[PDB]
């Protein structure tokens, strides 16, 4: 019972247990009887890494050089699961997912496969309602999501389980019911599984549920407060993100170009204080040299926008501030470490003007599996462009890692065509050009290499650490 | 298959 279906993919399969050989055995026949490039078995139970600092340098030298596309462990219970998923962006899979792939004979969506039990929406798909939310809200609500394991689309379907709304005047409502299962919900539904860290039921469940007598405002904060408001009684899985001293001695100034929802600002500043920080909120009329005079511990700028003039004063009077955004705080909560934004990711950093349309960007992309997508889509929306789920002769650019795949042969024929001509490149294009601000060519040599999976420092996400 | 798919907003990201 042999097939092509893992061709070029290399996988680290990690055993938590001496009883859980068998199992180990067995899905790296699977692996190999289906075409696996490389399969490495790593015993976590018979080597101390205690003491060992297992960053991403111990990783890359230890199992590298070539990339790792897929960890098999039914634990994030090992010390460089958090450099391996947050970091890297290698997908961290159930030995089931090796199993159902086999049999229904293509690559599965790994975010259901997760054994973090953080992820408590990894069997879900969410459509972030634009017209219900500003910008930052919408960036709020989606890096949330994303941490709780579930998936963004950009389009409701069959398969989407959830539509988020803020209230019953948003438009969509109207404009789904005319053309026609799946919920409709409020943001509370996202915050409650962040906060409590369970599943939410029975009465605390139907308050997050879309009221169409839900008319002002009123109703709505008072929902909020019923559902992620003074609970008393704790959160569950207290030992998952054990770090309660994560923002000790840290001072946050949060910009006016954010404008929450006033109840999501408690949400983001109880967050920021229950991990034993201070929040300042910034209004356009401050006079910000007393501000930051006042209180002079101020150390770290949250802020939407790289151009906001707030910030450009911010950093005239206070030079070695950090600047960061919304989505580098909960990156830090992730790696249970305070990190300089410089030590994060491109997109941890407010963010840059508007480079590309839409008529220049309309991307596919292919191979990218998990946290890939999530950081693909993020990066083309900031970008300025629209990324899409397939390939069609709308898309501008087919972005991939390799030359494996029906998408990239067909994108690549289409390269060939004379006139509205769909460009074949690598995601270090998109990369670049965010970082340096600049439409960039993608035909240059640099961007038309498509063995990056010889190198795991060519992963997404790496270029601007 | 889709059922809705919202038109793009070319500024959303930087609308003041």
């Amino acid at each position: 019972s042999t097939s092509l279906l893992f061709e070029q993919l290399n996988f680290l399969i990690l055993v938590a247990a001496e009883a859980e050989l068998p199992i180990a055995h067995s899905t790296r026949k699977l692996l190999m009887d289906n075409s696996c490039n490389n399969c490495q078995i790593y015993e976590l139970y018979n080597e101390n890494l205690k003491d060992v600092k297992t960053d991403k340098d111990w990783f890359m030298n230890k199992f590298g050089p070539q990339t790792v596309h897929f960890v098999i462990s039914n634990t994030i219970n090992f010390p460089f699961y958090k450099i391996v998923y947050f970091d890297l962006l290698i997908p961290v899979v159930s030995h089931t997912w090796v199993q159902d792939s086999v049999k229904t004979k293509r690559h599965l969506r790994t975010n259901m496969y997760s054994p973090n039990p953080f992820h408590l929406l990894r069997d879900c798909q969410v459509y972030i309602s634009k017209s219900s939310f500003n910008k930052c809200e919408y960036i709020l609500y989606s890096d949330l999501l994303h941490l709780l394991g579930g998936t963004l689309v950009n389009y409701i379907s069959n398969r989407t389980t959830h539509v988020i709304v803020q209230s019953p005047q948003d438009p969509i409502i109207a404009t789904v019911s005319k053309l026609t299962e799946w919920k409709f919900v409020y943001p509370i539904w996202i915050l409650y599984h962040f906060k409590m860290a369970k599943p939410l039921k029975g009465e605390l469940a139907t308050l997050c549920e879309l009221d169409m007598q839900d008319t002002s405002e009123e109703q709505l904060f008072a929902k909020w407060e019923e559902v992620i408001g003074d609970k008393q009684t704790s959160s569950s899985q207290l030992t998952l993100h054990p770090n309660k001293t994560l923002f000790k001695n840290h001072h946050f100034a949060i910009s006016p170009d954010l404008n929450f929802f006033t109840p999501l600002y408690w949400f983001l500043k109880g967050f920021i204080e229950d991990l034993d920080g201070k929040v300042t909120p910034l209004s356009f009329s401050d006079d910000l040299k007393s501000v930051y005079q006042a209180f002079p511990d101020i150390d770290c700028y949250i802020g939407h926008s790289a151009n906001s003039p707030i910030l450009e004063k911010t950093k005239s009077i206070k030079p070695e501030i950090h600047v960061g955004n919304v989505s580098w705080l909960f990156y830090m909560f992730a790696l249970q470490k305070f990190t300089p934004v410089s030590q994060c990711k491109l997109i941890h950093q407010p963010f840059h003007a508007k480079l590309f349309t839409s008529k220049e960007l309309t991307v596919a992309y292919t191979n990218y599996f998990g946290s890939q997508r999530f950081y693909i889509q993020r990066l083309v929306e900031i970008l300025g462009g629209l990324s899409t789920p397939e390939l069609t002769r709308k898309n501008t650019h087919l972005i991939t890692k390799s030359t494996i795949g029906k998408k990239f042969k067909v994108a690549k024929k289409w390269s060939l065509d004379p006139q509205n001509a769909i460009i074949v490149t690598n995601h270090m294009w998109l990369e670049q050009c965010y970082m340096n601000n600049s439409k960039l060519n993608p035909k240059d040599s640099r961007f038309q290499n498509f063995k990056l999976d010889d190198n795991m420092g060519w992963n997404i996400g790496q270029i601007g650490m | 298959s889709i059922i809705y798919e919202p038109e793009f907003n070319e500024n959303y990201l930087w609308a003041e």
